[PDB]
RNA sequence: CUUUAACAUUAAGCCCUGAAGAAGGGCAAAAAUAAACCAGCGUGUGGC
């Protein structure tokens, strides 16, 4: 727009998502091809994004200029120009929550210095090796301790009732929230004004200028965590017409497909009462599926058919000589 | 040249039934469109393409005429006495062989001029299943329930299409009903849907009372107006040609139990069985049979029929909306006003009132005339100068210049109000 | 509809058509300069038809053309010669063009 | 073609009934077979009362017929003609 | 179709030895085991093991598929001249194998006695 | 008796409104539907019989034979085609190459 | 038993605006969503 001032940035939280998107993305299906008409409910769609062609439905029921506004009902496409198709943003729920892979592994760790806790522990809870306990209460067990399958079982012989300990992405966001914000920033001044040692001193003004920062913002720790993954409109990761027959997929559109499928397995699994292996081992397919998909460099592993080389990811639109600052900005 | 179409006529040759000469006239008639008047003046060509050699002859000809004018296409007697005399002005006769040419636009027009051979086809085709069904019941079993109508196979791989504004509005069918319906439109030229089937139209209402009654279709009774508002409330005129069998009678039968069956189709419509007469207000007299009517002052110039209610019998003469009595407008075809009893008298009176202000003012006449003129029974300016003057001529105290002088100011009162 | 290596190209005048031959080619040594035809070649274009018994007299009868759009072979701006050499190369099931 | 076929028919009015039988006989004589019936039944009155206000301090007679039809050898156009007639509404042409 | 129930995994009877392990990882298309940690797969419960030998116990039919039937159901007839119209049956007579469905024509019940390969159940 | 109406009990209600404006005025020119554009169709209905429809339904046999007709012919025709124009070349490979290239133009943005 | 029987039609609301029984709405309740017609990115080479 025109006549604004400065630029605002902040976390994203999922209602937030809600409040951008138009549609929600379900078949992982670019285009039949058949007819190159899109697929409906694809990542490639009309009545999600918007109309193909200039002022018609996908149906091809309304052509005239003075229709303007009032959608099809064959196609469930509103008649508007094509700029719509590069603004309109999508959404896909997710089954699983999601670890963010930035705020897990910018190295200094958002999560890790939040919760103060080790990166390596935070990895092999995430990667589905491990357990915390969230609340165990009556319990000869702490909040932060951390276990294996051996110790969790002889706690559940122990204290088989008492304690609550998940694992993976969903026992993380469950120890975010459980969290207060006033009372560790109070608490922490306290003791940092009871505390001369030095090194302690730089940890603990680190860890309360973070929460002092984090409190004075308008967000909050549940929104590191994704639930709601938002997708990029479709003809700002445009499909390449090639000559003869197929069209060149890329590398956004792989990655996406390679979301969904995983999505729509887990979530199938999920409907037909699996067993807990093949769930956790899904989970985990999913969750390294979503840190391949929004940085490829921290798991240098999403390479394509006879083209060796790394896909690029979101982050890899930003940086380097080609990303949008340095190449096409300036 | 004579492969290709004859691998386009092997491509279209369709059973014995069917015209396949027809498509060789139809593809000679679109070159004969793209040879004849090629491309802006002025020749003549006959073309004509065997079925079973498939070699096309195309005689390029002139018309026989010996006008003075068209030079470029003339032929004179001398080849009619070498012909002698099997042609005559206007026909076209010789044999100049000329090859078939193409062009883009050439094949464009004969696709064209064969794919609306192939519609006119279709049309023929609808026409000669519509030649028996001009109009019947269909009573057929559902394909497919979409969301603005349903379809009907009738027997023999046919369709019959019917939306929801043709049916009732809480009809809600199931796969394997038999439903009846009326066809009532038809457009075969049309690709979309062409045979229109309707279950909420009083035709419907007419094939019911034809089938339930059998001396209806006996020439005994007369149904000639009918009107309905579907599911509420309906009216329906018959007449006698028998005095011996009661129409009102014999069409709502025993107990009612004929029209009650009629009101199982039409979910509770209550349909008024009245008898039609001749004269218009005793009609709309015998059609309100629920109902009571006391007097019908009848003016059709003005296009009125102020009809009297009686005290009491108002809610159940107009009902909802006032429309029943608005059907029986429709089943008297003139407008039938609403009757109620203060409005009426209202409207008499307002009646009255313009008439005795138009005729103290736009005729310059004294109280007594115009009084006159009040209790004979003309309202109206109309029918005061256009009225024949064995009417006037009679009144006492008036000689023949001032009845003329007052038909003259009528004239120029009406050329007044004319021109205002 | 397949495209066509005709000479019949809509929209364009005799003159740009004289260098090409009948079969749809400019003749050997013509020459020619940036922007002539140097290959005349056609795209059906429909573009909603729809229609199941058209399209099977159309691909056969209506010269599988119907709607014309223009994809010849131009020269590029600028480059100007002499065309010595020309090279027609057909699938094994179409019937060879004259030329070729 | 399940040949026994049996046919009871109700009867409130008889001339309409009369006139459903004939078009039944028309039907049935119309696709190659024979008919046979009705064989009558004689008056089986009905007890059915009215909607009228009790006094304080119509019909009572309903003359119903039954008609019977019996068919051993049909054809395909005739339960055709079964199964794409159209009937007046309030009658019953049940094929027992 | 024939769906795979499981969409990429095997289960497998052990008794997980070492050598086991070498085993079942020298099979040539073979990707690790998933268990709770390496160098130790979690052995699968023993409900989640009954209820998936349960979920395949459900392909056994005969009886019923026609010759237990009862009475007040509407369903359909596909033979005769009743073939694809809907009715309601009104008894089931077991020892004659004639079924009284009246079918719902034209607004009314008409009473046939057919069979129950000539009806459809619905 | 019953006069369950709501428009009927709102124009009791404004009654004082139509008894102080028709004073000397008409009280109401409402015109209905008109049979000039109904179609009667009853010129003969007696050869219309009910069994004579029994024994001879509407039909459109031709016409599903005729469509299939034109689908079988285009499904033959299209499938040769399909056939000889994505053929595949044998042992040795694609014995040529495309080779198409597109310059590009100078266009304005009137 | 002395010369053909039959008057039927009981169901869908409440409120506001409006010259009305011309029309425009909300709320107690719900099955069900042809055509005449303007006009790229990833490798290599080389140069500075
Ligand atoms: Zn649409």
């Amino acid at each position: 727009t025109e006549e604004f001032d400065a630029i605002k940035i902040a976390l994203a939280s999922p209602d937030m998502i809600r409040s951008w998107s138009f549609g929600e993305v379900k078949k992982p299906e670019t285009i039949n091809y058949r007819t190159f008409k899109p697929e409906r409910d694809g990542l490639f769609c009309a009545r999600i994004f918007g109309p193909v062609k200039d002022y018609e439905c996908l149906c091809g029921k309304y052509k005239r200029l003075k229709h303007r506004g009032v959608i099809c009902e064959k196609c469930g496409v509103e008649v508007t120009q094509t700029k719509v198709r590069r603004e309109r943003m999508g959404h896909i729920e997710l089954a699983s929550p999601t670890a963010h892979i930035w705020f897990l592994k910018s190295l200094p760790s958002r999560i890790g210095l939040l919760l103060d806790m080790p990166l390596r522990d935070i990895e092999r809870v995430l990667y589905f090796e491990s357990y915390v306990v969230i609340e165990g209460g009556m319990t000869n067990l702490e909040r932060q301790q951390i276990l294996t399958e051996e110790q969790y079982l002889d706690a559940l012989e122990e204290f088989g009732d008492e304690f609550d300990a998940k694992m993976g992405a969903e026992a993380i966001q469950a120890l975010l929230k459980s969290m207060d914000l006033e009372q560790e920033c109070e608490q922490l001044r306290e003791e940092l004004n009871e505390t001369n040692s030095e090194t302690k001193r730089k940890k603990l003004t680190k860890r309360i200028k973070l929460l002092e920062a984090f409190v004075q913002s308008g967000n909050k720790p549940e929104w590191m965590i994704l639930t709601v993954l938002p997708v990029l409109p479709p003809d700002l990761r445009p499909l390449v017409p090639l000559d003869g027959g197929r069209f060149a997929t890329s590398d956004l559109n792989d990655l996406y497909r390679r979301v969904i499928n995983r999505n729509n397995r887990l979530k199938r699994l999920l409907d037909l009462a699996a067993p807990d292996i093949i769930v956790r081992n899904e989970k985990r397919m999913l969750q390294e599926a979503v840190d391949a998909l929004l940085d490829n460099g921290r798991r240098g592993r999403a390479i394509t058919g006879s083209n060796k080389r790394p896909l690029k990811s979101l982050a890899d639109m930003i940086k380097g000589k080609q990303g949008r600052f340095r190449q096409n900005l300036l | 040249m004579n492969k290709e179409i004859l691998a386009v006529v092997e491509a279209v040759s369709n059973e014995k039934a069917l015209p396949r000469e027809k498509i060789f006239e139809a593809l000679e008639s679109a070159l004969a469109t793209a040879t004849k008047k090629k491309y802006e003046q002025e020749i003549d060509v006959r073309v004509q393409i065997d079925r079973k050699s498939g070699d096309f002859d195309t005689f390029r000809r002139w018309l026989v005429v010996d006008e003075v004018t068209q030079p470029t296409k003339e032929i004179t007697l001398e080849a009619a006495r070498y012909e002698d005399e099997s042609l005559n002005l206007g026909d076209y006769v010789e044999d100049q062989i000329e090859s078939v040419t193409f062009d883009r636009i050439t094949t464009q027009t004969a696709k064209q001029v064969i794919v609306q051979k192939v519609r006119e086809a279709e049309r023929a085709m609808v026409v000669d299943q519509f030649r028996e069904h001009e109009g019947e019941i269909i009573t057929g079993v559902v394909k497919k329930v979409n969301r603005d109508n349903i379809s009907l196979d009738l027997g023999n791989n046919a369709e019959a299409v019917i939306l929801r504004e043709d049916m009732l509005p809480r009809e809600n069918f199931r796969p394997g009903d038999r439903v009846r319906g009326v066809l009532y439109s038809v457009r075969p030229e049309a690709r979309g849907a062409q045979l229109f089937v309707t279950r909420s139209k009083p035709e419907m209402l007419i094939e019911l009372f034809r089938i339930e009654v059998p001396e209806i279709g006996e020439e005994v009774i007369e149904i000639k107006a009918a009107a309905r508002d579907p599911g509420s409330r309906a009216k329906i005129a018959v007449k006698t040609n028998d005095k011996r069998i009661d129409p009102v009678g014999a069409c709502v039968g025993m107990r009612g139990a004929r029209v009650q069956a009629v009101s199982t189709e039409l979910g509770g419509e209550r349909i008024d069985i009245v008898l039609w007469d001749d004269n218009p207000a005793q009609f709309v007299i015998n059609a309100m049979a629920p109902a009571d009517v006391a007097s019908i002052v009848v003016d059709e110039d003005k296009h009125t029929m102020d009809i009297a209610v009686e005290a009491g019998n108002l809610a159940q003469a107009i009902g909802r909306n006032g429309q029943n009595v608005r059907l029986a407008s429709q089943l008297s075809g003139w407008e039938l006003n609403v009757m109620t009893v203060d409005d009426l008298q209202a409207k008499h009176q307002a009646e009255a009132h313009a008439a005795i202000d138009a005729f103290t003012k736009y005729l310059d006449i004294d109280e007594d005339f115009a009084t006159v003129l009040v209790e004979e029974g003309f309202s109206t300016l109309e029918e005061l100068a256009y009225v024949p003057m064995k009417e006037l001529l009679e009144i006492e105290g008036l000689d023949e210049p001032t009845v003329e002088a007052l038909r003259e100011r009528a004239k120029n009162a009406l050329a007044t109000i004319a021109q205002a | 509809g397949p495209e066509e290596i005709t000479a019949d190209i809509p929209n364009v005048g005799e003159a740009a058509l004289s260098k090409l031959d009948e079969s749809g080619i400019v003749y050997i040594g013509a020459e020619v300069t940036g922007g002539d035809i140097l290959v005349g070649k056609v795209t059906p274009k429909g573009e909603t038809q729809l229609t199941p018994e058209e399209k099977l007299l159309r691909a056969i009868f209506g010269e599988k053309a119907s709607d014309v759009k223009d994809s010849s072979l131009r020269v590029p701006n600028g480059v100007s010669g002499t065309v010595i050499d020309v090279q027609v190369f057909t699938r094994d099931g179409v019937e060879k063009d004259k030329r070729a | 073609q399940n040949q026994r076929i049996r046919i009871r028919l109700k009867a409130f009015d008889h001339r309409l009934i009369d006139q459903a039988t004939a078009e039944i006989v028309e039907t049935a004589k119309r696709t190659g077979a024979q008919v046979r019936g009705p064989i009558p039944l004689p008056t089986r009155k009905e007890r059915f009362t009215v909607l009228i206000s009790p006094h304080v301090n119509d019909q009572y007679e309903i003359r119903t017929h039954l008609r019977l039809v019996d068919i051993v050898e049909p054809t395909e156009k005739t339960v055709d003609a079964l199964m794409r007639l159209d009937l007046a509404a309030g009658v019953d042409v049940q094929i027992s | 179709s024939e769906r795979k129930f499981f969409p990429g995994y095997v289960l497998v009877q052990m008794v997980m030895n070492d050598a086991s392990w070498h085993l079942v990882r020298s099979v040539p298309r073979v990707m690790g085991f998933i268990g709770g940690t390496s160098d130790r797969p979690a052995p699968i419960s023993d409900k989640e093991v009954d209820a998936i030998m349960n979920r395949l116990q459900q392909v056994g039919d005969k009886p019923r598929p026609k010759t237990l039937f009862e009475p007040g159901e509407m369903v359909r007839v596909n033979d005769g001249p009743f073939a694809d119209f809907n009715g309601v049956v009104e008894e089931v007579d077991y020892e004659k194998s004639r079924l009284k469905v009246s079918v719902s024509i034209f607004g009314r019940a008409t009473p046939v006695e057919l069979d129950f390969s000539q009806v459809e159940k619905a | 008796l019953g006069s369950m109406d709501a428009q009927t009990r709102r124009r009791e209600r404004r009654a004082e409104k139509q008894a102080q404006w028709k004073a000397a005025n008409p009280l109401l020119v409402g015109v209905s539907a008109k049979p000039v554009n109904r179609p009667i169709l009853s010129l003969n209905r007696k050869p219309k019989s009910r069994v004579e429809s029994a024994l001879n339904p509407i039909d459109l046999t031709v016409l599903a034979e005729y469509h299939k007709q034109i689908e079988s012919n285009l499904q033959r025709i299209e499938r040769k085609n399909q056939r000889t124009w994505y053929s595949k070349p044998g042992e040795r490979g694609i014995t040529c190459s495309g080779r198409q290239k597109i310059k590009g133009k100078s266009i304005p943005l009137i």
